[PDB]
C-alpha cells in the first residue's frame, strides 16, 4: 500500500481517534477559563514561579506544623532508651 | 556509524558478505588472492554491529573487522 | 471477519480490534478533550485538569498518613494539590524539551479516512504552554471542589 | 546500472494484520519497501511476524528496518527462485534505493564497484593507541 | 486406517556406534578438536531432531527412549522397594507410626558418618526418609517385608522387560512414522486402556486389599496377625466381617442395587480420625469413578471402526470470527512435530503436578500422611519443584517447536499465526500486569516493612491495620464448607478439613489438619504468587512468541535455539534466544516455586502443624506469626529464614548433620553458580591460554585443545548450579526443620 | 540543638525541591537540540 | 611450642573423651544391648577410643580447646602432621602428572592424537603408570637433560 502522492496516508501518520469538531463549548464558559489561566500560559513564567511557589509552601507547613499534625515536631514524650555497656 | 574494514588477509570467500544482514559488504575485484576478489564495506553507516561477517571469516587472524564506534539508529536497530 | 488491519494496512503496527474501532469506543476517544483537534489547547487542557484534580483527592484522603485525624480533609487535598503543581511541571519541562519555539506541529494531520484537516495545535511550544496553564488552573480547582464537596458540604457517602 | 523506480501501484500481499509493522521511526525518520516478481501465489514468514499470501504478480512490502529487508529477502533467494530489491523511503517523499547497487547481488563481484574502506595491511600491522593519542584518526582508519 | 505399521531389524544391534561418541550428528562423528566438543556431545545426545531429518527414526527414538526412560523408574522403584524390604523399619513404623519416624535408608560406618544412623525408632538406626514410601505402602496394604522384597523383584523384572522392549522397538521390530501419528488410537489406549483400566485396577486392590488391611490397622490389630491379601479374596466371610455388603457377591453390581454397595462405597469426605488420611471407600470410589468416565472417555475418538471421531474434524469446526480460520493445521502441528505435543503434555503434567502437592496437603490420601510433617512438606516441595520444572519445560520445548518444526506455510490465519501476529499486544499487555502485580504484591511488602520500620504499625496491611482480606478466597472456603447441607447432599462430611467444618482432628497428639484462615498475610503472598507466575509466563512467553523472529532481529529462526546471540550490534543482542529466555524462566520458576513453598511452609507450621493437649487446645510450631510477620520482608528473613534455620546450622554432631552440610554445600553451588553466570567465555578462553602456555612449558599439552564453555553452556552451568544449589538449600533446611520440630 | 526549625526547611528543600530543580533543569539540559 | 600442651596431658582432650563416649552411651540406653543398632553404637565407641589413644600416642600438640593441632613448620618432633605425609601426597601426586605427562607425549606422535585422549588407550596406559613408581629421578633426569621443559621458541605465546 504505497501511494507517491500521500506519504502521510502510506506510513501510518493516522489521527486515529482525533476529531474535526471546531467547538462544543460556549462563550460564557470559555471566556472564564483563558481570564484565570492567563498568567501561567508560559513555560518560562511557569516554571519560575512553581519552583519559587513550590520552595516556599513546603517550607511553611514544615514549620509550622503542630505535634499532632507531625511526629518530627511532636519531639520525644517518653524517657530515653539506654543502651548497652552504660552508653 | 559503525566502521568496517576490510584487511589485505582476505581470500575471496564471499561468506562475510553471505553472513551480513543489512547489506554492507560487497566483494569488489582484487588482486591479492586465488579468487581475485576482496570485500570492502560502502553502506557501513548501514552496519548494525553484529559481527556476523567475524564469525563467517576462516582467516586467522579475521580479515574483516567490525569496530563498535558512533551508535545511532541505523546501528541500534529500531522500528520506532 | 471482526478483526481489520488498522485503516487496511496489514503493515503498521495495529489492529482494528473491538477494544480499539468499535461504535461505542471509538465515539467515546473522539469525545475526550485530548483527541479534539480544533478546540484551543487551553480550554480543553482545564478539562484535563479538572478530571485528574478531582479523581486524586480520593486516594490522598483515605489512604495518606493523616487519615485517621480531623485534619484529613486539609492534609489529603493540599497533598492531591501538591501531586498537581509537580505534574504542572513535569508539564512544563516535556514541552521545553519536545517542543521549540517556533517549529512546527508534531502531530498526524490525516484522519482515519483520506480527508485532509487541519494539524493538531497541542503538539507545539505555545499550544503545550497553554496546555499546562490549563491543567494547573483545572488542577487546583478540581482538588478544591472535590475537597468543597467531601469536607465542607460533607455529602453522605458510605465512605469518606 | 540504472536504478529501478518504485512503482507505487503494485498490491500488497495478502496479510491479516501484524502488530510488528509500521511504528513511528516509518512516519519521521524513514521505512523499506521491498518490491519482487514472483511466480504464483505462495505463503511467506512475514519478518514482523506471522504469515502472507503474497500475490501471483509483483509485490510490495513496507517494512521498519533494513534488516527486515535482508531476512525477508535471503528467505525468498533460498526458498523460493525470486529476484529481490528494497528500498529507503523517507517521510520528505525521497525513495532511495538501497539493494542491489549495481544490479547484481553483493555475493557476486562486479567490475564496477570499487574498494573502500579496504586496508592494505595486517592487524597484526595496525598502529599502536599510544602513538596515536589525540587525534582524529585511530588505529584502523589510515 | 489405525492398524499397526512396523518393520523389522533398521539398525543393528552393534556395539562399534558405542565406540564411536558423536555418530548421531554429522558434525561430531570427525572426532574431537576442542573440548567443546564433549559438551555438545552431551548436548546433541538426546536432542534426536539434529541428528536426521526423517521424523520416523526421531519417533523410534523417542519411544526406545520412553522405554529406557521407563525402565530407569522401574530401577528406582525397585530400589525403593528393596529398601523398603531390607534396610527399613517398615514392620516396626506399621505396628505403631505416632512415635517411630519412617526410615528406609542405612549407611555404611566407615568414616564418621555412622552417626547419621540416628534414632527414629523401633529398635532402627537409619536416615529418616521423607519420601512418604511408608504411608503408600499402609495404603496399599503391605504388611510385611516380604511383599516389599516380591514388589521389588517384580519392578526389576518389569525393568528388564523395559529395557527389552527399548531395544525391540529400536533394533528389532520398530514402528513406522504413520503408527505413531495414529494419535485418536493412542488417545483410545490412554484413556481407557491406561488411566481406565489402571485406575479400575488400583480401585479393585483398594477394594480387596487396602481396604480390609486398612480397616484392621484402624482397630489397633497387630500386622503380625492380621490377615494375608489374598486371605479376603479366598475366604469372602473375612471379607463379609468387615462389610456385610459384600455377602452378596457380585449380584448388586450388574442388578445396578449399587446403593446396596454402600457399605464400602462412600462419599464421606474428610479424614479418618484413627489416622489423619482419607478413607479407603472413598478412595475405591474415586478410582471406581474416574475408571467407569476414563474408560467411557477412551471410547471417543476414531480409529478404523467407523464410530468416533477425527480431531481434525473437532479442529477443522472449531473456527470464529474473531480467528477466521482458526484451529486448522493444528493437527498437523500435533502430529508432525513430537516438540510441540512435548510442550503440551509438559504443561499438563507440571501443572497436573501442582494440582498433585496442594492436593495432598489439603486431602491427605495416605494413612499418618498429614501428622509426619516432614512427608508433608518434603512431597509438596518436591511437586512443585518438578511442576516448574515442567511447566518450564514446556514452554521450552514450545519455542524450539517455533524454531524448528513450525511450518508458516500450513499455518495461514489460524490461532497460532494470529497469536504470532499480535504478540507484541500479548507481551506488552503481559509485562503491563506483571508490573502491575509487581508493585501491588512487593510494595505492599515494602510499605509494611517500612511503616514497620518508621514506628507505623497502623499504617501497615495487617490484621489490625488497613485490612486486605480475600473476600473471594474467604467465600469461596464457606461455600466449601457449607457445601454438604445444601448443594452436595450424600456427603457424610465435607471434602477437605482446611474448608471450616469443624473436625479438629487430633492423631498421636499432632494436628492432622483443621479450618486454614486466609487473611492479609495470605493475600499479600498469594498476590507475590500470582506475580511470580506472571512474570515467569512472560519471560517463557516472550521466548516462545519472539522464537521466529522479533522487531531486533528477524532472522532469528536461522540462528536457532541454542545460539547464544547476534553479536554486539543493535546496541548489543545478548540472551535474544529462546532458549535464553527458557534461562530466565528458570531462575523465575526458582522465585515462583520458592516463595510458593516458602509460603506453605510458614503458613502451615504457624496455622496448621503442631500439637493438640488435654482440653482442645492448639499448639502450632510458629504460635500465629504468620498473620502478622509474613507480611514484611523481614519477618520472612527474621521468623522464618532466621528462627526456622535454628535446626540446619545447629544440627551439627547429630544425626541431620548431613543437612547442615548440604545447607552449606548447596551454598557453595550457588556461589558457584555465580562464576558462571556473572562471567563470559572470551575472559576465560584468555586463562585458559595462559594454562595451555604453562602446559606447552613443560610439554604436556593436550592435542583436545582446551576451550572454555560456550556462552549457552556457561549460562546452562551457571542455572544449572543455581537450581541445584538453591533447591538443595531449600531441601537441606526445610529437611532438618520439620524433621526437627515434627 | 540550637535552631530547630532548620531541619523543618533546609531537609524539605534539599530532599524535595532541589532534586525537583536538579532534575528538571538536567532533563530541560539533556534534551536540547542545540 | 607454640603454646600448645601434648595432647596426652591435656585436661581438654580428655573431656572431648568424656564427652563423646557419653553421648553415644545416652545413645544405647535406648536400644537392646544385644541388638543390631546397638552393636554399631559399640564400634562407634570402640572406634573413639582407638582414635583418642592413637591421638595422644604420635605426640600431637592440644590448645586451649582440647583440640590435636598440627605444626607444619618442619619440627623434628612433628614430622608425620605435614613432612611425612607431604611427601607421601607429592609422590602420589607427582605421579599422576608424570604418568599423564608421559601419555600425551606417547599419544602426540600418534596418527589420530584426539581420539586417544576421549579413548584412553589402557595398554599404553598401564606400561607408563608402572613407570610413574620412579618419577624424581625421571622428572629431574628429564630436567637436567632439557627434555622436561620447552623452549619459547616452540611455544605458542599471545601477541603483546
Ligand atoms: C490398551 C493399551 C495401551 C495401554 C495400556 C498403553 C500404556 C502405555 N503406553 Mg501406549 N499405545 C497403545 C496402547 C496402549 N498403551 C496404542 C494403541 C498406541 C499406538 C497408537 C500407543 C503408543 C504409545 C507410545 C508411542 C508411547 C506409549 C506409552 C505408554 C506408556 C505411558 C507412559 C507411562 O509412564 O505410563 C505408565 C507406565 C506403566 C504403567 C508401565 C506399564 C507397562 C506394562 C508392561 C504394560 C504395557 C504393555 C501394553 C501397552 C499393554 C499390555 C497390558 C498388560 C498389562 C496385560 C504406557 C506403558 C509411552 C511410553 O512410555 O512409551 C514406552 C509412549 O509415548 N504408547
Ligand atoms: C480390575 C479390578 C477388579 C478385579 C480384578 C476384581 C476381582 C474380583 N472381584 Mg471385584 N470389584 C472391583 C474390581 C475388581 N474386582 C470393584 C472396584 C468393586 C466394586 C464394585 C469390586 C467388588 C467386588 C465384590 C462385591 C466381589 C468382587 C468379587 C470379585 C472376584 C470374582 C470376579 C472376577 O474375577 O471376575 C475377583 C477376586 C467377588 C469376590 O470373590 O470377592 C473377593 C465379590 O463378591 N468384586
Ligand atoms: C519430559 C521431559 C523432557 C523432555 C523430553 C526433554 C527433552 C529434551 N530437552 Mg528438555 N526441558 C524439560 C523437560 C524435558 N526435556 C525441562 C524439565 C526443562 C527445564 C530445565 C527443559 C528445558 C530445555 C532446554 C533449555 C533445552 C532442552 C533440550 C532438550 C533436548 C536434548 C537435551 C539433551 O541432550 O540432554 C542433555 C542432558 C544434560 C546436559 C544433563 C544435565 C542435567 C541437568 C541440566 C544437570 C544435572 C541435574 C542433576 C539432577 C543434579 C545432579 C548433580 C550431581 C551429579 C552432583 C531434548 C529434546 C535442549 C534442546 O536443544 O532441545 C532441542 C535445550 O536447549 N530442554
Ligand atoms: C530483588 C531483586 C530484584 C528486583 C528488585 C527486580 C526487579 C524487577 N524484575 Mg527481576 N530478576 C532478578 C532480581 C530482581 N528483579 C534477577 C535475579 C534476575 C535475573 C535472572 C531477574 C531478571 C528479570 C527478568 C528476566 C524479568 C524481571 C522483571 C522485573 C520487574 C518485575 C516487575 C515488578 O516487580 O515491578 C515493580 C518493581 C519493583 C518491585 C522493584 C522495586 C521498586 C520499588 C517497589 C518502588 C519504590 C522505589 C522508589 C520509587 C524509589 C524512589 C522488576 C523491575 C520482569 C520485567 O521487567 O517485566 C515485568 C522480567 O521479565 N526480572
Ligand atoms: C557535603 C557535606 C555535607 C553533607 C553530607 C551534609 C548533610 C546534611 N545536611 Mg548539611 N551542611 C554542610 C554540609 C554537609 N551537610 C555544611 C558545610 C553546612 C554549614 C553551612 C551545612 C549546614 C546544614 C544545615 C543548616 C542543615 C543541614 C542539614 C543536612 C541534612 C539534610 C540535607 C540538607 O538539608 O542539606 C542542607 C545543606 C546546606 C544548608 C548546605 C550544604 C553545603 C554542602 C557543602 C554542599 C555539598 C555538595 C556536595 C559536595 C556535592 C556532592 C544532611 C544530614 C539539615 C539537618 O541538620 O537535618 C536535620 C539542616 O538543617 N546542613
Ligand atoms: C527527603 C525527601 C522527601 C521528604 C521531605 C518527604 C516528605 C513527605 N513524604 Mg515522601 N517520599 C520521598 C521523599 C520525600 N518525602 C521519596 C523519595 C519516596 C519514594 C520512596 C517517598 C514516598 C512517600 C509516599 C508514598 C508518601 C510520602 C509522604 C510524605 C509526607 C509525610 C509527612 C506527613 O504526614 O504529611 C502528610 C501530608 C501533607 C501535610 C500534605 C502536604 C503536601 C504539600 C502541601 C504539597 C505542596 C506542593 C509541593 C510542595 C510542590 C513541590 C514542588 C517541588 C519544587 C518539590 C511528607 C510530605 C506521604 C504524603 O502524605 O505525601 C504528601 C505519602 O503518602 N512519601
Ligand atoms: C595430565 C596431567 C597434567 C599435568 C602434569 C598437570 C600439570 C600442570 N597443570 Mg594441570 N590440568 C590437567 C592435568 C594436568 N596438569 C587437567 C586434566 C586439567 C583440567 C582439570 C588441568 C587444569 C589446569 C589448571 C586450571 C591449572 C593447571 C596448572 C598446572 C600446573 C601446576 C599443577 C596445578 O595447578 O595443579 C593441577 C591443577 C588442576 C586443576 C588439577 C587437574 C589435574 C588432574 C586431576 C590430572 C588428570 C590426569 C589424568 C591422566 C587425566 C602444571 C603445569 C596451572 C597452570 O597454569 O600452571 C602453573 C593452572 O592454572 N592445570
Ligand atoms: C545381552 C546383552 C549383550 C547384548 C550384545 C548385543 C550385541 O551388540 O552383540 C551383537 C554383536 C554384533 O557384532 C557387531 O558387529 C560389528 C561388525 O558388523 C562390529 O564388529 C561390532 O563391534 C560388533 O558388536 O555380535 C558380536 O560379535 C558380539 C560381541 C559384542 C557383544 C559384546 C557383549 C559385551
Ligand atoms: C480467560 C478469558 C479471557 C476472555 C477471552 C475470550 O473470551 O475469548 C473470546 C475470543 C473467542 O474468539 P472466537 O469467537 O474467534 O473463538 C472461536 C474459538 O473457537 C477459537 O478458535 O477469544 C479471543 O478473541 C481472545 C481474546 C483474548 C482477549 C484478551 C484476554 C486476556
Ligand atoms: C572428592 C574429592 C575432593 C573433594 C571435593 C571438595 C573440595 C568438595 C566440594 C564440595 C562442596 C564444597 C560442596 C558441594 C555441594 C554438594 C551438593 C550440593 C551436591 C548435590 C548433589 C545432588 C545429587 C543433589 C541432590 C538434590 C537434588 C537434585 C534436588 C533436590 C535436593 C537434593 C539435595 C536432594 C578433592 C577435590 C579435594 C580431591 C579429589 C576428590
Ligand atoms: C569457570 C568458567 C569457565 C571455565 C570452565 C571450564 C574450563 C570447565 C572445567 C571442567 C572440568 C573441571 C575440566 C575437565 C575435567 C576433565 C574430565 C579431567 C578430569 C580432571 C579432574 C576433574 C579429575 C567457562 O568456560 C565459562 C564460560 C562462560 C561463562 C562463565 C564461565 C566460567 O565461569
Ligand atoms: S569472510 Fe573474511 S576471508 Fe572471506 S571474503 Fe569476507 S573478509 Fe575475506
Amino acid at each position: 500500500y504505497f501511494d507517491l502522492g500521500e506519504i502521510d496516508n502510506t506510513t501510518g501518520n493516522w489521527d486515529l481517534y482525533g476529531n474535526d469538531d471546531p467547538n462544543r463549548y460556549n462563550g460564557f464558559q470559555n471566556k472564564f477559563f483563558e481570564t484565570f489561566a492567563g498568567a501561567f500560559t508560559k513555560r518560562g513564567l511557569l516554571l519560575k514561579f512553581l519552583v519559587l511557589g513550590g520552595a516556599t509552601t513546603i517550607g511553611y507547613l514544615g514549620s509550622t506544623s503542630s505535634g499532632d499534625l507531625l511526629a518530627i515536631k511532636n519531639g520525644p514524650k517518653q524517657a530515653p532508651i539506654m543502651g548497652p555497656r552504660g552508653r | 556509524a559503525h566502521s568496517v574494514k576490510i584487511y589485505d588477509t582476505c581470500i575471496g570467500c564471499t561468506q562475510c558478505v553471505r553472513a551480513c544482514p543489512t547489506d554492507v559488504l560487497e566483494m569488489v575485484p582484487w588482486d591479492g588472492c586465488k579468487a581475485s576478489q576482496i570485500a570492502s564495506a560502502p553502506r557501513t553507516e548501514d552496519c548494525v554491529g553484529c559481527k556476523r561477517c567475524e564469525s563467517a571469516c576462516p582467516t586467522d587472524f579475521l580479515s574483516v573487522r567490525v569496530y563498535l564506534g558512533a551508535e545511532t539508529t541505523r546501528s541500534m536497530g529500531l522500528a520506532y | 471477519q471482526v478483526i481489520e488491519p488498522l485503516n487496511g494496512d496489514p503493515f503498521i503496527g495495529g489492529l482494528e480490534t473491538p477494544v480499539t474501532s468499535s461504535p461505542l469506543i471509538a465515539w467515546y476517544l473522539s469525545n475526550l478533550p485530548a483527541y479534539r483537534t480544533a478546540v484551543a489547547p487551553l480550554l480543553r487542557g482545564v478539562e484535563i485538569g479538572l478530571a485528574h484534580g478531582y479523581l486524586l483527592v480520593g486516594p490522598f484522603v483515605l489512604a495518606g498518613p493523616l487519615r485517621n485525624s480531623a485534619v484529613r480533609g486539609e492534609a489529603g487535598s493540599l497533598a492531591a494539590a501538591g501531586l498537581v503543581a509537580i505534574l504542572t511541571m513535569c508539564l512544563t519541562i516535556y514541552g521545553i524539551a519536545s517542543f521549540k519555539e517556533g517549529e512546527a506541529s508534531k502531530a498526524p494531520s490525516l484522519t482515519l479516512t483520506g480527508r485532509q484537516k487541519a494539524a493538531d495545535k497541542l503538539q507545539t511550544a505555545e499550544g503545550w504552554a497553554g496546555f499546562t496553564g490549563g491543567f494547573f488552573f483545572g488542577g487546583l480547582s478540581g482538588v478544591a471542589w472535590a475537597y468543597i464537596l467531601l469536607y465542607v458540604l460533607n455529602l453522605p457517602y458510605p465512605v469518606k | 546500472f540504472t536504478p529501478p523506480t518504485l512503482n507505487a501501484d503494485t498490491p500488497a500481499p495478502i496479510f491479516g494484520g501484524s502488530t510488528g509493522g509500521l511504528l513511528r521511526k516509518a512516519q519521521v525518520e524513514e521505512f523499506y519497501v521491498i518490491t519482487w516478481e514472483s511466480p504464483k501465489e505462495q505463503i511467506f514468514e512475514m519478518p514482523t511476524g506471522g504469515a502472507a499470501i503474497m500475490r501471483s504478480g509483483p509485490n510490495l512490502l513496507k517494512l521498519a528496518r533494513k534488516e527486515q529487508c535482508l531476512a525477508l529477502g535471503a528467505r525468498l533467494r533460498t526458498k523460493f527462485k525470486i529476484q529481490y530489491q528494497f528500498y529507503r523511503v523517507f517521510p520528505n517523499g525521497e525513495v532511495q534505493y538501497l539493494h542491489p547497487k549495481d544490479g547484481v547481488y553483493p555475493e557476486k563481484v562486479n567490475a564496477g564497484r570499487t574498494a573502500v574502506g579496504v586496508n592494505n595491511r595486517s592487524i597484526g600491522q595496525n598502529a599502536n593507541p599510544a602513538e596515536l593519542k589525540f587525534a582524529h584518526k585511530q588505529a584502523y582508519d589510515l | 486406517e489405525v492398524k499397526i505399521m512396523v518393520e523389522k531389524d533398521p539398525v543393528k544391534t552393534s556395539f562399534e556406534k558405542w565406540a564411536k561418541p558423536g555418530h548421531f550428528s554429522r558434525t561430531l562423528a570427525k572426532g574431537p578438536n576442542t573440548t567443546t566438543w564433549i559438551w555438545n556431545l552431551h548436548a546433541d545426545a538426546h536432542d534426536f531432531d539434529s541428528h536426521t531429518n526423517d521424523l520416523e527414526e526421531i519417533s523410534r527414538k523417542v519411544f526406545s527412549a520412553h522405554f529406557g526412560q521407563l525402565a530407569v523408574i522401574f530401577i528406582w522403584l525397585s530400589g525403593m522397594y528393596f529398601h523398603g524390604a531390607r534396610f527399613s523399619n517398615y514392620e516396626a513404623w506399621l505396628s505403631d507410626p505416632t512415635h517411630i519416624k519412617p526410615s528406609a535408608q542405612v549407611v555404611w560406618p566407615i568414616v564418621g558418618q555412622k552417626i547419621l544412623n540416628g534414632d527414629v525408632g523401633g529398635g532402627f538406626q537409619g536416615i529418616q526418609i521423607t519420601s512418604g514410601f511408608f504411608q503408600l505402602w499402609r495404603a496399599s496394604g503391605i504388611t510385611s517385608e516380604l511383599q516389599l522384597y516380591t514388589t521389588a523383584i517384580g519392578g526389576l523384572i518389569f525393568a528388564a522387560l523395559m529395557l527389552f522392549a527399548g531395544w525391540f522397538h529400536y533394533h528389532k521390530a520398530a514402528p513406522k512414522l504413520a503408527w505413531f501419528q495414529n494419535v485418536e488410537s493412542m488417545l483410545n489406549h490412554h484413556l481407557a486402556g491406561l488411566l481406565g483400566l489402571g485406575s479400575l485396577a488400583w480401585a479393585g486392590h483398594q477394594v480387596h486389599v487396602s481396604l480390609p488391611i486398612n480397616r484392621l490397622l484402624d482397630a489397633g490389630v497387630d500386622p503380625k496377625e492380621i490377615p494375608l491379601p489374598h486371605e479376603f479374596i479366598l475366604n469372602r466371610d473375612l471379607l463379609a466381617q468387615l462389610y456385610p455388603s459384600f455377602s452378596k457377591g457380585l449380584t448388586p453390581f450388574f442388578t445396578l442395587n449399587w446403593s446396596e454397595y454402600s457399605d464400602f462405597l462412600t462419599f464421606r469426605g474428610g479424614l479418618n480420625p484413627v489416622t489423619g488420611g482419607l478413607w479407603l471407600t472413598d478412595t475405591a470410589h474415586h478410582h471406581l469413578a474416574i475408571a467407569v468416565l476414563f474408560l467411557v472417555a477412551g471410547h471417543m475418538y476414531r480409529t478404523n471402526f467407523g464410530i468416533g471421531h477425527s480431531m481434525k474434524e473437532i479442529l477443522e469446526a472449531h473456527k470464529g470470527p474473531f480467528t477466521g480460520e482458526g484451529h486448522k493445521g493444528l493437527y498437523e502441528i500435533l502430529t508432525t512435530s513430537w516438540h510441540a505435543q512435548l510442550a503440551i503434555n509438559l504443561a499438563m503434567l507440571g501443572s497436573l503436578t501442582i494440582i498433585v502437592a496442594h492436593h495432598m496437603y489439603a486431602m491427605p490420601p495416605y494413612p499418618y500422611l498429614a501428622t509426619d510433617y516432614a512427608t508433608q512438606l518434603s512431597l509438596f516441595t518436591h511437586h512443585m519443584w518438578i511442576g516448574g520444572f515442567l511447566v518450564v519445560g514446556a514452554a521450552a520445548h514450545a519455542a524450539i517447536f517455533m524454531v524448528r518444526d513450525y511450518d508458516p506455510t500450513t499455518q495461514y490465519n489460524n490461532l497460532l499465526d494470529r497469536v504470532l501476529r499480535h504478540r507484541d499486544a500479548i507481551i506488552s499487555h503481559l509485562n503491563w500486569v506483571c508490573i502491575f502485580l509487581g508493585f501491588h504484591s512487593f510494595g505492599l511488602y515494602i510499605h509494611n516493612d517500612t511503616m514497620s520500620a518508621l514506628g507505623r504499625p497502623q499504617d501497615m496491611f495487617s490484621d489490625t491495620a488497613i485490612q486486605l482480606q480475600p473476600v473471594f478466597a474467604q467465600w469461596i472456603q464457606n461455600t466449601h464448607a457449607l457445601a454438604p447441607s445444601l448443594t452436595a447432599p450424600n456427603a457424610t462430611a465435607s471434602t477437605s478439613l482446611t474448608w471450616g467444618g469443624g473436625d479438629l482432628v487430633a492423631v498421636g497428639g499432632k494436628v492432622a489438619l483443621l479450618p486454614i484462615p486466609l487473611g492479609t498475610a495470605d493475600f499479600l503472598v498469594h498476590h507475590i504468587h500470582a506475580f511470580t507466575i506472571h512474570v515467569t509466563v512472560l519471560i517463557l512467553l516472550k521466548g516462545v512468541l519472539f522464537a521466529r523472529s522479533s522487531r531486533l532481529i528477524p532472522d532469528k529462526a536461522n540462528l536457532g535455539f541454542r545460539f547464544p546471540c547476534d553479536g554486539p550490534g543493535r546496541g548489543g543482542t545478548c540472551q535474544v534466544s529462546a532458549w535464553d529466555h527458557v534461562f530466565l524462566g528458570l531462575f523465575w520458576m526458582y522465585n515462583a516455586i520458592s516463595v510458593v513453598i516458602f509460603h506453605f511452609s510458614w503458613k502451615m507450621q504457624s496455622d496448621v502443624w503442631g500439637s493438640i493437649s488435654d482440653q482442645g487446645v492448639v499448639t502450632h510450631i510458629t504460635g500465629g506469626n504468620f498473620a502478622q510477620s509474613s507480611i514484611t520482608i523481614n519477618g520472612w528473613l527474621r521468623d522464618f529464614l532466621w528462627a526456622q534455620a535454628s535446626q540446619v546450622i545447629q544440627s551439627y554432631g547429630s544425626s541431620l548433620s548431613a543437612y547442615g552440610l548440604l545447607f552449606l554445600g548447596a551454598h557453595f553451588v550457588w556461589a558457584f553458580s555465580l562464576m558462571f553466570l556473572f562471567s563470559g567465555r572470551g575472559y576465560w578462553q584468555e586463562l585458559i591460554e595462559s594454562i595451555v602456555w604453562a602446559h606447552n612449558k613443560l610439554k604436556v599439552a593436550p592435542a583436545i585443545q582446551p576451550r572454555a564453555l560456550s556462552i549457552v553452556q556457561g549460562r546452562a552451568v551457571g542455572v544449572a548450579h543455581y537450581l541445584l544449589g538453591g533447591i538443595a538449600t531449600t531441601w537441606a533446611f526445610f529437611l532438618a526443620r520439620i524433621i526437627s520440630v515434627g | 540543638m540550637t535552631a530547630s526549625y532548620l531541619p523543618s526547611i533546609f531537609v524539605p528543600l534539599i530532599g524535595l525541591v532541589f532534586p525537583a530543580i536538579t532534575m528538571a533543569s538536567l532533563f530541560i539540559y539533556i534534551e536540547q537540540d542545540e | 611450642v607454640a603454646g600448645l600442651t601434648p595432647c596426652k596431658e591435656s585436661k581438654g582432650f580428655a573431656k572431648r573423651q568424656k564427652q563423646e563416649i557419653k553421648k553415644l552411651e545416652g545413645r544405647l540406653k535406648l536400644y537392646a544391648p544385644d541388638s543390631a543398632p546397638a552393636l554399631a553404637i559399640n564400634a562407634t565407641i570402640e572406634k573413639t577410643k582407638r582414635r583418642f589413644e592413637f591421638y595422644g600416642n604420635q605426640g600431637l600438640l592440644c590448645g586451649t580447646d582440647g583440640l590435636p593441632h598440627l605444626i607444619v613448620d618442619g619440627d623434628q618432633a612433628h614430622l608425620g602432621e605435614f613432612v611425612y605425609p607431604g611427601l607421601v601426597f607429592l609422590y602420589i601426586a607427582g605421579w599422576i602428572g608424570w604418568v599423564g605427562r608421559a601419555y600425551l607425549i606417547d599419544v602426540r606422535t600418534s596418527k589420530k592424537p584426539t581420539e586417544k585422549e576421549i579413548i584412553i588407550d589402557v595398554p599404553l596406559a598401564l606400561r607408563i603408570m608402572s613407570k610413574g613408581l620412579t618419577w624424581p629421578v625421571a622428572a629431574i633426569g628429564e630436567l637436567r637433560s632439557g627434555k622436561l621443559v620447552e623452549k619459547s621458541s616452540n611455544i605458542t605465546v599471545s601477541p603483546r
